[PDB]
């Protein structure tokens, strides 16, 4: 039998989960903040 | 009449309270301008706010207002 | 515990890579662990199980 590792040296990369779960969290924040801001600058120039 | 040049306004607003639960709120109050604290580093995070202020307006016509000063 | 043999009984440890290997700590709490056992006896008492 044979055994193919086809994982591209994921295996390397140490507490995966928090890893993953920290970039998604980086991501999501980043693009809450951006259009809760967005919003809110809007709103303040059309009430302006 | 319509001499607004001599026409002037003081309001006592209400005072408003914010409970920040969020980091989204912490971001969007410190993007407006007038929103300034002395302790730069304080931190906002669960903390009830309360805001008591004062407007201060001349006026150009019947709709606009020719200056706004909220303090 | 002889310098480079391994217990008969042992506990092992994760890597950092997540292999479980022999830990020579850990083995060493187990079998002191058995030894009051078999000496002194243990006891259970308010477990439940």
């Amino acid at each position: 039998p044979v055994m193919a590792d086809l994982n591209g040296g994921l295996q390397f990369v140490p507490e995966l989960k928090e890893f993953t779960a920290k970039l998604r969290k980086e991501l999501v924040e980043t693009s809450e903040v951006r259009k809760a801001v967005s919003i809110e600058t809007a709103l303040e120039h059309k009430v302006v | 009449y319509t001499d607004f040049e001599n026409t002037f306004q003081k309001t006592v607003e209400p005072v408003y309270q914010m409970h920040i639960k969020t980091s989204k709120d912490i971001a969007v109050l410190r993007s407006k301008e007038w929103f300034q604290l002395d302790d730069e580093d304080f931190d906002l995070l669960n903390k009830t706010l309360t805001f008591e202020t004062e407007t201060e307006v001349t006026f150009k016509n019947a709709n606009i207002f020719s200056s706004v000063k909220c303090f | 515990i002889p310098r480079e043999t391994i217990p008969f009984l042992h506990l092992r440890k994760k890597t950092p890579a997540g292999d479980w290997k022999y830990d020579r700590q850990l083995s060493s709490l187990f079998l002191d662990g058995l030894e009051k056992a078999a000496f002194n006896g243990v006891t259970f008492k308010d477990k439940y199980v």
